Parts: C-alpha cells; sequence; structure tokens
C-alpha cells in the first residue's frame, strides 16, 4: 500500500471512493443506504482546517468530546475494511468493488460528474418539494454532503485536459495495487460484482464494433508486459489534498503526545515528499521535532523547530516573530538550559512592545510565571516580579478572558502556599481556582485541570489529611507531564516514588546505584530537592550522621536565600531534629523547636502541629522525664490519631510507655 | 473563549453589581504578470494564510470570461466601422 | 566527463578518483589513435583538472602545468578563456576578469554560456549605460536560456523598479532549476521591497537545494537581522561562518 | 563543562554546564584528534586514495578554546 506521496489539488483517487458511496445511496435503486457512522469518518478529515500551534497551546479545541476513528489513509485496501466489517457489508462493499470496476475510463469518470449535477445536487430546499418527480435522492449545498460534493464538484471544473490524465492514470495504479493484494483474491469471484458492474455498463451503443479496439486503447497504455511499455512520467502512488494530511498529522501527533492506526504507513509517505509540500504544509517539519524530543536529539530538533518558524510566519499574514522566540526559548527550557532561554525570551518583550498589539502581552505574561513555576530559582532574574504580574492580571478584564483569570489565580496560589501563608487565604485562594475551572469546560483544558489535581494533592497533603488527598489522586494523569519541562521527567518522577517505597522496604541497594544516577542527571528543581531531600533520609538510616548533619543545613540554608520554600524549609528541618534526638542528643534542638511550635500554631495547620509534638514527647523521654510526657500525650491522643501516616510512629511509642 | 462572560455564575453577578494590513507570500506572485494576487475578501484568507486553492479557484473564474469578452471594444471587422460593445449598446436602446 | 563530475561531492573524493586515473587506469590503444592513449599527453584529463579542481574549490595540484599547456594547444577556445575568466571571478579579482570577458564577447559575441558572471561582474562594477546595452543585446537574441533571464533581471533591479525585476528571477530559475544561484538574489530582492515574510522563504529554499551554501546562509542572517530578532539570527550567521571563516565581512 | 565533536575538518562545541553552542573550522583535513590539559591535539590526515604520500613539516595544532587562534606545537 506503500508508495511515493504528493500533494495534489485535484480529484485523489480517495475523493472518487466518497463520490462512488455518495452515488449508491443517493440512486436509491438498490436500495442500499451507506451507514451514517461510515460517511462521518471519510468526509470529514476532509473537511478544511483545524489549525495547531507547535506549543503554547495543548489540545485547546483539537480535543473531540466524543472519541473520533482514526483518519482513513488513501489505500483501497484501508477503505473496504471500514465497510467489510459489517455481515451485510459485503453488500456495501461490493457496490464499491462493483463501480470501481465499471468505471474503465474517463468518459465513464465525466459520467458520474455529470449525473450528480444535473440532478443530485439541489441549490435550495425550496425546490426540493417541487422535485417529488424524482427517483433519485437529492442534496442540498448546505448540507454535510452537500458543500463537500460542491467542492468536488468545483474542483472538477478548475483544471485542463492534463488535470483528467493524471486522473485515471493514477487511479489505475491505485486500483491494480490492490489487485495483488489477499484480501482481493479472497473477493476473486462473488458473482454480485457482475450484476452490479453490468447495472451500469448498460447503453454502451456499441458492443461489436468499438469494443474491440476500446479494449486496445486501453490494454496498449496499461502495462502489459508484452513488450517494453510505453515510457511515461514517473507518477505517485498516492494522492491527499491538503486538508486531509492535515487531519492524519494532527490525529498522529495527538496520539503520539499521550479503531487501530497506522503509525508506519504515516510516517513511510511523509517521509516521500517532494519538498515544495513541505512548503505548503510546514507541520511536517514539527513531526519531526516532536519526534526528535523523543529520543532527546539536540542538534536535530533545533534544526526542524527553526524550519518550522521560517515556512509558518510568511504564509500567515499576521506577526508571529513575537510567537517563534518564546518557543524556541520553550525548547530551550526543555533541556534545562534555562540561563540560555532567558536571552532568548527577553528579546521576545521588545519585539510585541513594537507591534503594538495588547492580546499577545497576555500570551507573553501567562509563559513568564509558567516557566518561573518549574523553576523558581529565577525569579529575582526577571524585570518583573511575580507579585506584580498577579496584581494585572486580577484585574485584566471583564470580557475576552475566559482562560486569563483560571491562569491567574493558580499562580497566586502556588505563591501562597510556598509563603506559607495563613491556611485560610490559602484555602480561599485555591477556592478562587477551584471555582473558575470548573465552571467551564475542564476536559478541553486539560493542562489546568490536572494542575488542579496537582495542587488540592499537594494541598491536602500537607495538611495530613490522606484520605482527601486519595481522591484527587485517582484523576491525577501520569505520563503527561506538562510543555517546557523534559520530556522525560515523567520517568524520573515514577523513579522517585519508587525509591521511596524502596527506602522504606529496606532496599538500600536499589537506593544506592539511583543516587548514583543522581548527581550526573539534569533534573527539573522541584525533581532537585526530592534526590536532594531522598539523599538526607538514606543517610539517616545507614547511621553515619556527621557527613548528614553537615550537609542537611547547608540544603535548609541554600532552601531559605536561593529559594523561598517555606514548606522545604520545614521538611529539612524535622530531618534534623530527627538527626539529633536518635543520636541520644536532643536538648540541642529544644530551643529549635519551640520557635515553630508557636509560629506554627498560629498558622494552624494541624499536622505541622502535631509533628513537633511527636519530636517534644520524644524529647522528653530521652531524658529521664517520661512521667510528664505520658501524662502530655494522653490529653492530646484523641487529635494526634486523625493523621493516618504519625499513627506509625505513634501506635510505636506507645508500646515503649506501656 | 468563554470570555468570563459565558460561564452563568460571573455573568449573573456583574449585572447584580451593575444596580489588519495584507503582504503578499512567495506563492502569491504569480509568472506571467508581475502584480501580485490580491485576496478579494478575509475569507480567503485561512487565519493568515492564503488558501492556494481558493486563490487558483478565482483565478480560473477571472479568466473564464475573458476568453467571451474578448471581442468586445478594440477589435474592429473590416467594412464595419463601429466594434460589437455599442453594437449591443443601440440594440438595448432600440427595445426601449 | 559531465556527469562522472556531477557524482563528485567533496574535494576528497576527487583525489581518490584522480589517484585512480593514474595508477590502474589506461585506454583501449586499439581504438583510439597512436601518441593519443598516453595518459601524461591526453586532453580531457587535463581538462578534468581544470574542471573538478576549481568548481569544487579543491585543493591544487598538477593544475599550473596543464592549464598553460592547453593555452598554448588551444589559444582560440572559447571554452577556455570563459573558464580563465572564471578563475579571476572566483579570486575576488574582478578588473582582470573584465578585460578577460571583453575579448570574448568581442570574438564570440552569442554565447549564452558563461555571460552569467559578465552581466555579474557589471552589476557588482556600476555603470547602468553599459548594463542597459548588455541587457538589450543580450535579450535580442533569445529569451529562453537561464542566463539570458538573470542578466536583464539585474539590469531591471539596479533601476529601482522591483516588482518587476522580482518577476525575472523566478523566470531564469524555472528554464534551469540547475542554477540555485538565483535563489539568494530573489530573497534580497524581497528586503528592498520591505517584505521581510516573502524574503525567509526564498533564502530558506536556497539552503534547502544545498546546505553548503554560504550565500543562502549570510542572505538569510540579514533578514533577521533588520528586524529586531537579533539573537533569533544568531543561529543563522554561526552556521554562515563555519562555511567562510577566513572572512572579516562576517 | 563542554563537550565537543570532531569531525572530519569541523568540530562541533556544545556548553552542557551554561550556555549554547558553537562551531569552530579548521585549515585542513584531520586525521585523529587527541584531548590534552586544556585543549585538542589534531593529527593531520596523513594518506588517502592506492598512492601513499604524507606531510611531515607540521601536523599538529593545539587550541585552547574555539574562539582563540589555533597555536603550534615545538619539539
Amino acid at each position: 500500500k506503500y508508495g511515493p506521496l504528493g500533494i495534489t489539488n485535484f480529484i485523489t483517487p480517495y475523493d472518487l471512493c466518497i463520490l462512488i458511496l455518495i452515488h449508491a445511496h443517493c440512486s436509491q435503486d438498490n436500495g442500499i443506504s451507506v451507514p451514517t457512522a461510515v460517511f462521518l469518518r471519510l468526509i470529514s478529515p476532509t473537511r478544511p482546517s483545524l489549525e495547531w500551534n507547535p506549543l503554547l497551546k495543548d489540545n485547546s479545541n483539537l480535543r473531540s468530546s466524543s472519541i473520533v476513528p482514526p483518519p482513513v489513509l488513501p489505500i483501497l485496501d484501508n477503505i473496504i475494511r471500514i465497510l467489510l466489517d459489517d455481515k451485510d457489508g459485503n453488500k456495501i462493499a461490493l457496490t464499491l468493488m462493483g463501480y470501481l470496476e465499471a468505471i474503465n475510463g474517463l468518459d465513464s469518470i465525466n459520467r458520474l460528474m455529470m449525473d450528480l449535477e444535473k440532478n443530485c445536487l439541489v441549490n435550495n430546499y425550496r425546490s426540493m418539494k417541487m422535485r417529488t418527480t424524482s427517483t433519485r435522492r437529492q442534496m442540498t449545498r448546505a448540507s454535510f454532503l452537500g458543500t463537500f460534493l460542491s467542492t468536488c464538484i468545483r474542483k472538477y471544473q478548475i483544471g485542463d485536459f492534463e488535470m483528467r490524465e493524471t486522473i485515471w492514470i493514477n487511479l489505475q495504479n491505485f486500483k491494480t495495487v490492490f489487485k495483488h493484494t489477499p484480501l482481493w483474491l479472497r473477493f476473486k469471484d462473488n458473482v454480485h460484482i457482475q450484476k452490479v458492474k453490468n447495472c451500469l455498463l448498460a447503453n454502451d451503443e456499441i458492443s461489436v464494433e468499438d469494443q474491440q479496439m476500446v479494449e486496445f486503447f486501453q490494454h496498449f497504455n496499461n502495462g502489459n508486459d508484452a513488450d517494453s511499455k510505453t515510457m511515461n512520467e514517473e507518477n505517485y502512488g498516492t494522492l491527499i489534498s491538503i486538508q486531509h494530511l492535515q487531519s492524519i498529522v494532527n490525529r498522529q501527533i495527538v496520539n503520539w503526545l499521550d479503531y487501530e492506526e497506522q503509525s508506519g504507513l504515516v510516517f513511510d509517505l511523509l517521509d516521500t515528499l517532494s519538498l515544495n509540500d513541505a512548503t505548503k504544509f510546514p507541520l511536517i517539519f514539527i513531526l519531526k521535532y516532536l519526534e526528535a524530543i523523543k529520543e532527546n536529539s539536540y542538534q536535530t530538533a533545533l534544526d526542524s523547530l527553526h524550519n518550522y518558524f521560517d515556512y509558518k510566519s510568511t504564509g500567515n499574514s499576521q506577526n508571529y516573530f513575537h510567537i517563534s522566540l518564546l518557543s524556541l526559548a520553550t525548547f530551550h527550557s526543555s533541556f534545562n538550559e534555562c540561563d540560555a532561554a532567558i536571552n532568548s525570551f527577553e528579546e521576545a518583550t521588545r519585539i510585541a512592545r513594537e507591534n503594538k498589539d495588547m492580546e499577545t502581552l497576555n500570551l507573553i505574561m501567562i509563559w513568564i510565571i509558567n516557566f518561573i513555576e518549574v523553576h523558581p530559582e529565577y525569579a529575582n532574574r526577571f524585570y518583573i516580579t511575580v507579585e506584580q504580574i498577579i496584581k494585572y492580571l486580577k484585574n485584566s478584564s471583564d470580557v475576552e478572558d475566559a482562560n486569563i483569570f483560571s491562569n491567574a489565580y493558580k499562580f497566586e496560589t502556588l505563591l501562597s502556599m510556598v509563603k506559607e501563608s495563613k491556611t485560610a487565604e490559602v484555602s480561599s485562594s485555591l477556592l478562587k481556582f477551584m471555582a473558575i475551572t470548573l465552571q467551564n469546560v475542564p476536559s478541553q483544558n486539560f493542562d489546568l485541570f490536572q494542575s488542579l489535581v496537582s495542587y488540592e494533592v499537594k494541598f491536602w497533603k500537607e495538611l495530613g489529611y490522606e484520605s482527601i488527598s486519595d481522591v484527587y489522586e485517582k484523576f491525577l494523569s501520569k505520563t503527561s507531564s506538562s510543555s517546557l519541562r523534559n520530556y522525560d521527567s515523567s520517568i524520573i518522577n515514577q523513579d522517585i516514588k519508587v525509591a521511596f517505597k524502596a527506602l522504606e522496604e529496606d532496599d538500600f541497594l536499589k537506593v544506592k546505584q539511583y543516587l548514583l544516577k543522581s548527581e550526573s542527571l539534569e533534573l527539573d528543581y522541584d525533581q532537585k530537592i526530592n534526590l536532594k531531600y531522598l539523599r538526607v533520609k538514606y543517610l539517616v538510616k545507614i547511621g553515619d550522621y556527621d557527613l548528614s548533619m553537615r550537609l542537611i543545613n547547608q540544603y535548609v540554608k541554600e532552601c531559605c536565600e536561593e529559594v523561598a520554600d517555606s514548606n522545604w524549609r520545614f521538611k529539612f528541618e524535622i530531618e534534623s531534629i530527627n538527626v539529633l534526638l536518635l543520636s541520644d542528643v536532643g536538648i540541642r534542638s529544644l530551643p529549635k523547636i519551640i520557635k515553630l511550635i508557636d509560629e506554627y500554631k498560629e498558622i494552624g495547620n494541624p499536622l505541622r502541629c502535631v509533628i513537633l509534638l511527636l519530636k517534644l514527647c520524644e524529647v522528653l523521654i530521652q531524658v529521664g522525664k517520661s512521667m510528664e510526657a505520658e501524662c502530655l500525650i494522653s490529653c492530646n491522643l484523641s487529635t494526634i490519631l486523625e493523621f493516618p501516616f504519625v499513627r506509625k510512629k505513634t501506635d510505636e511509642l506507645l508500646e515503649s510507655l506501656s | 473563549a468563554r470570555a468570563l462572560r459565558d460561564i452563568s455564575l460571573f455573568n449573573d453577578i456583574r449585572k447584580d453589581q451593575n444596580s489588519v494590513k495584507y503582504i503578499p507570500s512567495l506563492s502569491a506572485y504569480n509568472v506571467f504578470n508581475e502584480f501580485p494576487y490580491y485576496p478579494t475578501s478575509a475569507s480567503q484568507l485561512l487565519d493568515g494564510k492564503l488558501d492556494e486553492f481558493l486563490m487558483l479557484s478565482e483565478q480560473y473564474k477571472s479568466r473564464l470570461p475573458k476568453i467571451r469578452k474578448l471581442g468586445w471594444n478594440r477589435f474592429k471587422p473590416i467594412g464595419i466601422n463601429k466594434t460589437m460593445y455599442e453594437l449591443e449598446m443601440l440594440r438595448s436602446r432600440a427595445r426601449a | 566527463w559531465l556527469e562522472l563530475m556531477d557524482c563528485l561531492q567533496k574535494v576528497d573524493d576527487a583525489l581518490l578518483l584522480n589517484n585512480y586515473l593514474y595508477q590502474n587506469f589506461q585506454f583501449k590503444f586499439s581504438e583510439n589513435l597512436g601518441s593519443q592513449r598516453t595518459i601524461e599527453f591526453n586532453i580531457m584529463i587535463k581538462f578534468f583538472k581544470l574542471k573538478v579542481f576549481e568548481e569544487l574549490n579543491g585543493q591544487l595540484e598538477d593544475y599550473f602545468e596543464d592549464l598553460e599547456f592547453l593555452l598554448q594547444v588551444f589559444p582560440n577556445f572559447t571554452f577556455l578563456k570563459a573558464y580563465n575568466a572564471t578563475i579571476s571571478y572566483n579570486n575576488l579579482d574582478y578588473v582582470t576578469a573584465e578585460s578577460r570577458f571583453d575579448d570574448i564577447v568581442k570574438q564570440d559575441p552569442y554565447r549564452l554560456n558563461d555571460l552569467e558572471t559578465y552581466s555579474n561582474i557589471l552589476y557588482v562594477m556600476q555603470k547602468n549605460s553599459k548594463l542597459a546595452y548588455l541587457a538589450q543585446f543580450v535579450s535580442q537574441i533569445d529569451r529562453f536560456r537561464p542566463e539570458t533571464c538573470c542578466i536583464i533581471a539585474n539590469y531591471y533591479s539596479a533601476r529601482q523598479e522591483h516588482e518587476k525585476s522580482i518577476m525575472y528571477f523566478r523566470r531564469a530559475l524555472t528554464l534551469d532549476k540547475k542554477t540555485t544561484n538565483a535563489w539568494t538574489l530573489m530573497g534580497h530582492e524581497f528586503v528592498e521591497l520591505s517584505n521581510s515574510h516573502a524574503a525567509i522563504e526564498c533564502y530558506r529554499r536556497a539552503v534547502d537545494i544545498c546546505p553548503r551554501d554560504f550565500k543562502a546562509w549570510f542572505g538569510l542572517g540579514q533578514a533577521y537581522a533588520l528586524l529586531d530578532m537579533h539573537l533569533y539570527s544568531l543561529y543563522y550567521f554561526q552556521k554562515a561562518c563555519t562555511l567562510k571563516p577566513w572572512d572579516r565581512r562576517i | 563543562d563542554c563537550f565537543v565533536v570532531v569531525l572530519s575538518d569541523i568540530a562541533h562545541v556544545y556548553m552542557l554546564k551554561n550556555g549554547g553552542s558553537t562551531t569552530v573550522c579548521f585549515p585542513f583535513q584531520i586525521g585523529n584528534a587527541f584531548w590534552y590539559a586544556n585543549g585538542v591535539i589534531l593529527e593531520r590526515e596523513t594518506s588517502a586514495s592506492k598512492p601513499i604520500e604524507f606531510d611531515l613539516k607540521h601536523k599538529y595544532i593545539t587550541l585552547t578554546d574555539p574562539m582563540a587562534p589555533f597555536g603550534l606545537i615545538s619539539i
């Protein structure tokens, strides 16, 4: 089914296949009505235009609410397998089989075009009811098939005789390809083919004289191979329109990003383009660009990325230079270059001002904090602080925003969570973001919906309620990840959770080998801290504490200056408490623990107070004053069982007191 | 693209609180006449991208009457000093 | 020979074939006349030396003593002088090449084979009256050669008539698609039209025909440099650096 | 902290720790390349075809960083 691929502005052999089916359905002489599902799979890919930006937008509208079958490749083998599935589909498939055998010439092709335009197609419904004398079904221009057939008819009167000669040469080439297939052998004889074929071949006006040499003109042109064939220019094996090719690739990249498809067939045909279709169809370059990221190729990806932005910018009359730089900046952020992306992005702001268009700045401003969210350590380098943006976007407008406010409030929530603000304000801010996301469609905006789940699981896990976290955890999508943050980030993140499980299960050999991978991999900041935190916990288990104690405080010191992450400042703090008291010297931690107790009492996070409570009771039991620790734990025993992951530490202390 | 107003909730609250130049592309330039093609309407500009089929369809529609419109104006037969453009002009006045 | 020269891609390939032509290659002395089958006294091997070694701009060897030997045997051969003039052209020696070309036109007035460089010399030389003379004279022979459609466009470019000059470059390429040098010129002719979008594709096709085009990279780099996208043009300038590192301008 | 790959006559210098990518040319073809502290030693291609001829006066090139001009060894 493979062959050279070429873009054609004329009647592809695929287009006539739909034309064959619509003729049978409208003729109503055979009583054969094509199922509505068959038409919706064939014509719909041909419908014009879907559009797809490289990045900055993921499946904003491309996602179909109802799952759709993949578009069908232009091979007679693939089209039949659609009709063939039905028990009576052999009747429908044979109808197409007979017609494709009936059309042995270009004049016959013209017969089909003339029949549809004069009788079948109808200008408007007002003449439909006055055409009750028609023995065939009639179609309106504005209908689904009507607008399709009008374009096909327009696409037929547009070319010269050179256009029609190429029509018939390829179809016979297209037809004879299916002849050398196993499926054709199963349909070698079907008696119904002769019946349907003879229905249209009648009224030939000659059967004695012209048909002897009518055969001669075709056979001589065809490759009988008795002698050397008549020499002709190389002809493409498959012809596809721009719109049909757009639907296959868009489905392929979406399917690759996250009824069976043919990845092998689509990729081979797309590799045989004549280098002029790629200019008329720039999206072929990016199809390599997504593939290039998969194997993590640096030089290959950049040439494809640059190539896609040279062809797209000129075709679109609007200025798109202000979009190319940030996307390249996005690509730079994907390979953890970070600093190189900053210089590239900076020049994007200057070009946007020259255009003097307001709508693009919001796209620029949204990209700002998305990059800072992945890499919070660069918040100082920007010319605008993160708090400035939130104040601008909150009062941005009252109309024509839709998703801007949904974006605006989530960034405030991350900063408030990092700033260890009061839990009353964090819940209210998160409420603002949850209400605006779910108000509109959450399915189309898959990216923010996943980010809601990630925050809410993180927010409630921080509160200490795993029961709530578990419900939302089943909705967080895996391996989906997000744009501008690598491509193997999902694999690494899944690996971190395995390592944490291995520490609990005392698989010290596994974690030790993984820590070797940590020091020479390029990791996102959120991934850095976890492995940075993982290294601290592993060293505590081993028993060596001089290195870990000198190591943990440098982390927290740079966890307060480089990034003002309070949550990770707290989480790092308690291991040092655990390191001290495990070494039979926890009194040094008494000044440190109390500063956090009254500090977190004002905040009101119950998980924070109780964890400090366990460390306080544990301090008091290693000094020789376990009497009052029992009294203190007894009054608060009711409120400390509400948190599941501390019960194991809580229950274990109970047998010690006994 | 709900514009914050297609949301029923925030739309309800607002009521209570109240109380493009074109540049040619490379494919646009043609071989025969150095004048580039200028699209007639914004419908032929697909998201800023010029549809090669649609533009070439208009080109065929333009050239088609041009063959029939050949004889108008300049062409003059021998033996008749008046061209057929005003043959139909006086013919129009004949019945009217 | 031309089909054989075409399949060569790099200079190191030429050295491999040249050695093969010397040690383990010999002609059928029966078919060829005597005193000719000898490789040292052949002519095509000599003409091969002048051809492949300079169009690919490869390292020269056994090239000097052959060149003067062909000038002695062929003093009136039109092809050699145009090639000899082209050698002056390739070394950025424009004044001497002009004197060399002036003999071709006077001796052979109808030769639309290497005049593309002649009208290329005249454009850099300036002197619009002479170009207007050449453009009128060359177009009179025939307008179907690849060259005859590039000479006129140059004449039309000097007169600041861009919407017409842009037309001939597309015309000059259609007759023979091998003349990729007209792609960069067609791109330049968009820049003067204050149409940066159309220029980008014209330059970009040139590198896609053959990536080893210093002219195409430089012309594409400038079109971004004219706009504010300074860093976005840095990669293109970097690529052009590898083609001709030994240049002050780049 | 840069990863360098040397072709027959072209070198690509990709910055990994920080920065972008750079590329440099060379006066002639390179046989092999050997790393030394703060630079690379390049050996000319000796012979190819089958005649065997080679140069001996100078075939080694020392470069410290991509932008600076090359240097010559001393023996």
